[PDB]
RNA sequence: UAUCUGGUUGAUCCUGCCAGUAGUCAUAUGCUUGUCUCAAAGAUUAAGCCAUGCAUGUCUAAGUAUAAGCAAUUUAUACAGUGAAACUGCGAAUGGCUCAUUAAAUCAGUUAUCGUUUAUUUGAUAGUUCCUUUACUACAUGGUAUAACUGUGGUAAUUCU
RNA sequence: GAUGAUUCAUAAUAACUUUUCGAAUCGCAUGGCCUUGUGCUGGCGAUGGUUCAUUCAAAUUUCUGCCCUAUCAACUUUCGAUGGUAGGAUAGUGGCCUACCAUGGUUUCAACGGGUAACGGGGAAUAAGGGUUCGAUUCCGGAGAGGGAGCCUGAGAAACGGCUACCACAUCCAAGGAAGGCAGCAGGCGCGCAAAUUACCCAAUCCUAAUUCAGGGAGGUAGUGACAAUAAAUAACGAUACAGGGCCCAUUCGGGUCUUGUAAUUGGAAUGAGUACAAUGUAAAUACCUUAACGAGGAACAAUUGGAGGGCAAGUCUGGUG
């Protein structure tokens, strides 16, 4: 046989099922940022979990520790590149601070909505979905896409789509079909 | 059971072929040759997956039979033929000369030799006793016999064999100062001077070497195969020199290079 | 979800010793019921068949392995092939055609033997059980995936086979022709698509020589079906069906005709049929399949088998490949002295015509049997009188042929109603047969094999002097030609008459044979009939002009034919006897 | 036909097997393929050696469209070329003809076939071609 | 991601269990089911029983060819191209399946053969034999078979012969 | 000469042998030199062959490490149990076996027995730290081929898609006889709470063979598949009617800008699910990726599953039963 595929699971439920703070705040989250579930905010707690457990794990070593060094330093990297962890604040002890906004700022349903055009983050989310965007010269229809903040200035209309232009759409041909009927 | 193994599954295969585990259950099962199935490379692997001078294993089939590659001056038109360490590949279309050298990083490297450099081979000898007829002989790490040889040539010595005939041109002893390439081990790629070696009556005598930036390591004497003196090594050593950059060191070197 | 019930087996069932573990254990005796009926001194447990759910905790709890559980038949709504109608009958699988090789169809008639020879030709495309919706071949090949059937229909589709089916039919043939009329021969010339010399001369094989020339509306259906199998054979076709051939032929001609079938036989073609007789079963296929169900209701095709162990399973009943049981286990003076037409000079010879026994009257193919049952009924008159018209004839013929819209139950009106006593008398008679089930249908699309039955039936019913049986043989299952012969020989020992029967089988005329008229002759040529021999004298004389053997079974007294030269064979020509159970 | 821009990449001289080895890119904006008889045809004009000579297999494009990346080869000859390319690709240039073969199952019930005979088997061919009499 | 909560009493604080709560490359089952990628799958009970078909064969310039096989020649009246059968040679001891047995047994890491077998691969390596040694002879080359084949057959039947 | 160490490698002498091996083999190229005979001589291979070394292995072997049980405290030892000496057998070491001899060997630090719904390991799940439970199953090792035992061939088997017998099932039969082994791949019965197609192919991965070519249910490909795992549709936006703040006003219950949500109020835009030319994909297809043509909007293309006293999110309801 062949050598078996790795899979993982991205989320974890939380322990308690019920409870009224977290079921407001996670619906307060759910709203402002437009998701559709509980999965997107448990997918989200989870990757900060794993990054305040490596975190946690190089603060128990000593400082000019090789380990604590590399992969601090490469951690604090992924951050500040992919935008969740600012400029300034680049020392291992922000890392822990962070929470669950500072990763869900950087989605491109809520990017789209910040760059404006989109006008909700309602309608970045399907206009994600139904492929006008593109975040280099390629289309994303992902809205988890995490953009890395020199894509920032690059997220803009598809090129083979309406509203990046050269051809209409279904139902605008429809009826400019039914008004040159008309007219012949 | 029963009998010798004829297969070899993917995921059992030597790590520093670098093959990647998916794309098929099974993976070049070196025949039998003159070296180890460990420590050796099958031609398809150094044909294909090292070279990319072909796509399939039928086309390095197609290769090998037109009699285009040659290992230390042979022809060898066999698969899975094990190319060990020090072996020369010659590609006479495109006039190309390889010999199997690790990089640092452990795996077997593409070191591009010159012409003359590909009329010879280092080998360091396994056991020097008497033949019948009390002929003497050695035996190099890749198995070659060479009767005659001189008198002063114990073990662990490198022999520089002459891969037209089978002869010996000369040899460099072993004791202090004498460069050396670690093959076997952690350190596998390494390359420093000798600095002592340790009797150890009984088993696995231990052998302390220090590279050119002063860092020392301890190897056995098993994975240990001298080279020359120190400064001027017998063979051209590939990029890199068996240096062992630590990580830090090496992505900082990647970015300076980006 | 086949019904399940709990077997006991004789052997191995010791009731005295065995503290009757099996009764207690069953649920259904919990709940009152005798399903188990089973005390100390008893000979062997009594399990009810329809008593049984077929949990099978009995078999779990008995000391010895004595009891098991077995399948049954049932509707299973589910795996279709085919539906002809709402409320119809219901098609569940589909035999898978072999290479190289024959591959039989065995089971009671109604069953779906014919309708699978038809699908599998492209005639009768599958519906899957949707009548009202029929899917298309792209839907049919889709329900196929994973089957050796997908790769097959999807050839077909292409034209990368030709199949062609032998209808069962014989009657049907002759109405149809290319022209207005024509005879044998020119219908074979233009369709030959084979070269005459080069390919092995199947017109001499099949005994068709004097019939090139004769209009084929003529021939009887003994000749015809010669001529079907020859229409067949001529054609080149990937795929060769051949649907109940053993039908109006003599045992030589059987014998042939299982040498005609297999010499078709190539790598690339395929050859599937569904034969009737069981002897002849052994030199014509490779395989057998079984299939089973009630009939008309539904038929369920099963796994092949190698025909020695195929064969064995039919005749017992139960297949063990599927651990079900099917249940079919087999077990005066009037001296007319010559008929001639100029060209066919039936010479007959005296005979002694008894009182009330039952005689086979036995020829072969071109001896004009019917000559003599024509001359009996007073027609076909001798040219120089000596013709007696004392015997009054209820006779049926061989080609029935109907003429009016009649339902079954009035046609019981119409003639046969008679007084119909309860005992011993019609009433009774009918019974073993299914003829209850076929009153409502309408006679023109009742079937062939049923339109025999229902013949039969309707000859007996007028005594008048003497009913002559002609060739009951046709268009009938094993297990119906079983049922048919008793119910004959009970009828005819309560009227005081006789009865010619005009068999072309052996196994049935055996067990039907108190007195044998011989017919021998050469075939399709003037004939000489004989005297009314005895028994063992009579079958053994036509054994004699045959070079034919046949072997009484040890277990269940089949008779079973011998090769050529074989050693029992040369044993019983040197001994003189060619048969047994005399 | 909208502008397809053929860029070979990442090429190498491979003696061995005496052909030259490519990744091709091709962007076709407005377009949702480009064939790969008609990218043949462009490489042939690329290299200039024939259209007989040169292969392309590979072939994904690219989510969102606009292009898609494949693997060219390009021969020293035609010759060269129908000997050491795969059949199947020759036959799916039109370069050699599909040889037409029973089916896998059917060759091996006909070797099992010929595995119960020993030798030519005329001898067991005239023995029943003679006992069709008995 | 170092968290508990409900139930003994008229109320209280405890012991203490029951109940909840979260997960499961843990199975099964119910209801429901649009899309993309990826994927386990007759282990548990019965290492219970098996209809059918397939899963082990193999040819190079280079062991043997008079197929009464197929081809076209023009080297070649000994053969010489392609190629069935058959002999010879290798292979069938690998792979795949399962987990019954098995508790210092298997196994794992670590040793040993100065206590042994090893087809193959790779490298080395064999002037000595005219066995009575002036011929008793063939060494510019010695003897039998036997298969396939051809023909005659047996058995109900077998990869029988 | 070597090794930590040898009666080791190797050499020598005297014999032995029932006498091992020491080329009667094949393909291409066809030269060189002559007193010119079909003279002498000579290239690159292929196959074989003795011995050594090497490689692929194997067989034994050292140290340490295994779940529950004392309602298992003594176990082994005429029939090897522990050791000694000789032999035999083995590829070789050894109670491996035999002959003779001695009386040993294990055990509360748990021997020996029993049980295991026990193949071992890498590993898996769940865990703050420590742990607990599992590991038939993608790799490594072992064992087995219905149960036992015996053997042939071969380098290698105590081989089962080899043979022989017995025991248990079981097929055909002309009653003389013959043939069996799915814990391979499909498939069937049985069992059960429990698990898929009697499909396509050597294109890839590799293996075998005289071998680039043939073969491979190994392996890949599709089918079935809510076992788990990843991403992620089921709508987005206006214009107008309805429930809201200071203020421009300093024009008392007047427009309400600047928003927030309801609407038996209306508008266009947007898109895939689906269908389908085509190309790509592939051994050939299917599907994905791409893409003409079609494909939306409220009875359409309509999300379920469990709940609403407490634990534990969510009823100050309305009928029914009693
Ligand atoms: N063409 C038909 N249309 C409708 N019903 C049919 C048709 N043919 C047969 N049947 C019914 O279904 C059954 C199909 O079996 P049939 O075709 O006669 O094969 P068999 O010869 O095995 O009975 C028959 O018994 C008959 O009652
Ligand atoms: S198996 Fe049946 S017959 Fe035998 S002891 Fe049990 S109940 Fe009685
Ligand atoms: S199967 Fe069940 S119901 Fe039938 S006899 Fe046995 S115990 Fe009774
Ligand atoms: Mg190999
Ligand atoms: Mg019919
Ligand atoms: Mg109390
Ligand atoms: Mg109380
Ligand atoms: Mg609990
Ligand atoms: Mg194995
Ligand atoms: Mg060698
Ligand atoms: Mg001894
Ligand atoms: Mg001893
Ligand atoms: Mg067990
Ligand atoms: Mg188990
Ligand atoms: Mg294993
Ligand atoms: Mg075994
Ligand atoms: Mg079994
Ligand atoms: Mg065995
Ligand atoms: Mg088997
Ligand atoms: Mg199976
Ligand atoms: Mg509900
Ligand atoms: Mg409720
Ligand atoms: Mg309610
Ligand atoms: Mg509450």
């Amino acid at each position: 046989p062949r050598a078996p595929r790795t899979y993982s699971k991205t989320y974890s439920t939380p322990k308690r099922p019920y409870e009224s703070s977290r079921l407001d705040a996670e619906l307060k989250l759910a709203g402002e940022f437009g998701l559709k579930n509980k999965k997107e905010i448990y997918r989200i707690s989870f990757q900060l979990s794993k990054i305040r457990r490596a975190a946690r794990d190089l603060l128990t070593r000593d400082e000019k520790d090789p380990k604590r060094l590399f992969e601090g330093n490469a951690l604090i990297r992924r951050l500040v590149r992919v935008g969740v962890l600012s400029e300034d604040k680049k020392k291992l002890d922000y890392v822990l601070a962070l929470k669950v906004e500072d990763f869900l700022e950087r989605r491109l349903q809520t990017q789209v909505y910040k760059l404006g055009l989109a006008k909700s983050v309602h309608h970045a989310r399907v206009l994600i979905t139904q492929r006008h965007i593109a975040v280099g010269k390629q289309i994303v229809n992902i809205p988890s896409f995490m953009v890395r903040l020199d894509s920032e200035k690059h997220i803009d209309f598809a090129p083979t789509s309406p509203f990046g232009g050269a051809r209409p759409g279904r139902v605008a041909r429809r009826n400019a079909a039914r008004k040159a009927e008309a007219s012949g | 059971a029963r009998g010798p193994k004829k297969h070899l599954k993917r995921l059992a295969a030597p790590h520093h072929w670098l093959l990647d585990k998916l794309s098929g259950c099974y993976a070049p099962r070196p025949s039998a040759g003159p070296h180890k199935l460990r420590e050796s490379l099958p031609l398809i692997v150094f044909l294909r997956n090292r070279l990319k001078y072909a796509l399939n294993g039928r086309e390095v089939k197609a290769i090998l039979m037109q009699r285009h590659v040659k290992v230390d001056g042979k022809v060898r038109t066999d698969t899975t033929y094990p190319a060990g360490f020090m072996d020369v590949i010659t590609l006479d279309a495109t006039n190309e000369n390889f010999r199997l050298v690790y990089d640092v990083k452990g795996r077997f490297a593409v070191h591009r030799i010159t012409d003359e450099e590909a009329s010879y081979k280092l080998g360091k000898v396994k056991k020097v006793q008497l033949g019948k007829k009390g002929v003497p002989y050695v035996v190099t790490h890749d198995g070659r016999t060479i009767r005659y040889p001189d008198p002063n040539i114990k073990v662990n010595d490198t022999v520089k064999i002459d891969l037209a005939s089978g002869k010996i041109t000369d040899f460099i002893k072993f004791d202090a100062g004498k460069l050396v390439y670690v093959t076997g081990g952690r350190n596998l790629g390494r390359i420093g001077t000798i600095v002592h070696k340790e009797r150890h009556d009984g088993g696995f005598d231990l052998v302390h070497i220090k590279d050119s930036l002063d860092n020392t390591f301890v190897t056995r004497l098993n994975n240990v195969f001298v080279i020359g003196e120190q400064g001027k090594p017998y063979i051209s050593l590939p990029k890199g020199k068996g240096i062992k950059l630590s990580i830090a060191e090496e992505r900082d070197r990647r970015r300076a290079q980006q | 979800k086949n019904s399940r019930i709990a077997i006991v087996s004789a052997d191995k069932c010791k009731p005295k010793k065995c503290r009757q573990e099996c009764k207690r254990s069953c649920p259904v005796v919990k709940t009152g019921k005798l399903c188990i009926e089973v005390t100390p001194t008893s000979k062997i447990a009594f399990i009810s068949e329809i008593l049984c759910i077929g949990c099978g905790i009995c078999v779990k709890k008995c000391p010895f392995d004595a009891i098991q559980i077995i399948n049954l038949p049932t509707n299973l709504e589910a795996h279709v092939t085919h539906r002809y109608s709402a409320n119809s009958f219901k098609l569940h699988r589909l035999p898978t055609p072999r290479p190289g090789q024959v591959l039989g169809l065995v089971g009671t008639n109604g069953i779906g033997k014919s309708t699978a020879l038809k699908i599998l030709a492209g005639k009768q495309k599958p519906n899957l059980g949707r009548f009202d919706d029929p899917p298309e071949w792209q839907e049919i090949i889709k329900y196929f995936r994973g089957s050796e059937l997908q790769n097959y229909f999807t050839k077909m589709l292409e034209d990368d086979i030709k199949a062609i089916i032998k209808p069962q039919y014989v009657d049907n043939i002759p109405r149809a022709i290319k022209g207005p009329v024509q005879k044998v021969g020119e219908l074979l010339k233009l369709r030959m698509e084979k070269s005459p010399e080069d390919v092995k001369r199947y017109i001499k094989i099949l005994q068709l020589e004097n019939v090139l020339k004769r209009d084929i509306e003529k021939l009887s259906g003994g000749e015809l079906q010669r001529f079907a199998i020859g229409m067949s054979c001529v054609q080149e076709a990937d795929v060769y069906m051949f649907d109940e051939p053993s039908s109006y032929l003599d045992v030589k001609q059987r014998l042939n005709a299982a040498q005609i079938i297999r010499s078709l036989l190539a790598p690339t073609k395929y050859v599937i049929c569904v034969e009737h007789d069981l002897s002849v079963l052994d030199y014509l296929s490779d395989f057998v399949c079984i299939i089973y169900g009630v009939p008309s209701v539904y038929g369920v095709v099963t796994l092949p088998a190698s025909v020695r162990e195929g064969i064995n399973i039919f005749l017992d009943g139960h297949i063990p490949a599927e651990n079900l049981r099917f249940r079919t286990e087999a077990l005066f003076s009037y001296p007319s002295l010559k008929k001639t037409q100029g060209d066919f000079v039936l010479n007959v010879e005296e005979g002694e015509f008894s009182d009330s026994e039952i005689l086979v009257m036995m020829g072969e193919n071109g001896t004009g049997k019917t000559t003599l049952i024509k001359l009996l009924a007073g027609a076909l008159k001798p040219d120089e009188g000596q013709d007696i018209p004392k015997l009054n004839v209820s006779m049926k013929p061989q080609k029935i042929a109907p003429k009016f819209p009649g339902t079954v139950r009035q046609l019981f009106f119409k003639k046969i109603r008679g007084q119909f006593l309860n005992p011993q008398f019609q009433t009774d008679v009918v019974k073993p047969l299914r003829i209850d089930d076929i009153i409502d249908q309408e006679v023109q699309h009742l079937s062939g094999g049923e339109l025999q039955r229902v013949a039969i039936v309707l000859a007996l019913g007028i005594p008048a002097d003497i009913y002559l049986i002609d060739e009951p043989s046709a268009y009938l299952d094993s297990e119906q030609r079983i049922i048919c012969s008793k119910v004959i020989r009970r009828f005819i020992l309560h009227n005081k008459k006789t009865a010619f029967i005009v068999e072309h089988d052996f196994i049935m005329a055996t067990y039907l044979a108190d007195k044998v008229i011989v017919f021998e002759g050469i075939p399709s040529k003037n004939a000489h009939a004989r005297a009314p021999e005895s028994l063992l004298t009579g079958c053994n004389r036509f054994l004699k002009n045959l070079n034919v053997t046949f072997r009484r079974d040890p277990n269940s007294f089949r008779p079973r034919i011998n090769k050529l030269d074989s050693q029992m064979d040369k044993e019983q020509k040197s001994s003189g006897n060619y048969f047994f159970l005399d | 036909s909208d502008a397809v821009t053929i860029r070979t990449r990442k090429v190498i001289s491979n003696p061995l097997l005496a052909r030259k080895q490519f990744v091709v890119d091709v962007l076709h904006p407005n377009r949702a393929n480009v064939s790969k008889d008609e990218l043949r045809e462009k490489l042939a004009e690329v290299y200039k050696a024939e259209k007989d000579a040169v292969s392309v297999f590979g072939f994904r494009t690219q989510f969102g469209g606009g292009k898609s990346v494949g693997f060219g080869l390009v021969y020293n000859s035609v010759a060269e070329a129908k000997k050491f390319e795969p059949t199947y690709r020759l036959v799916r240039y039109g370069l050699a003809e599909k040889v037409e073969k029973a089916s896998r199952q059917q060759r091996k019930q006909k070797k099992n076939r010929d595995k119960k005979i020993f030798g030519t088997g005329k001898r067991l061919a005239k023995k029943v071609a003679r006992r069709n009499a008995d």
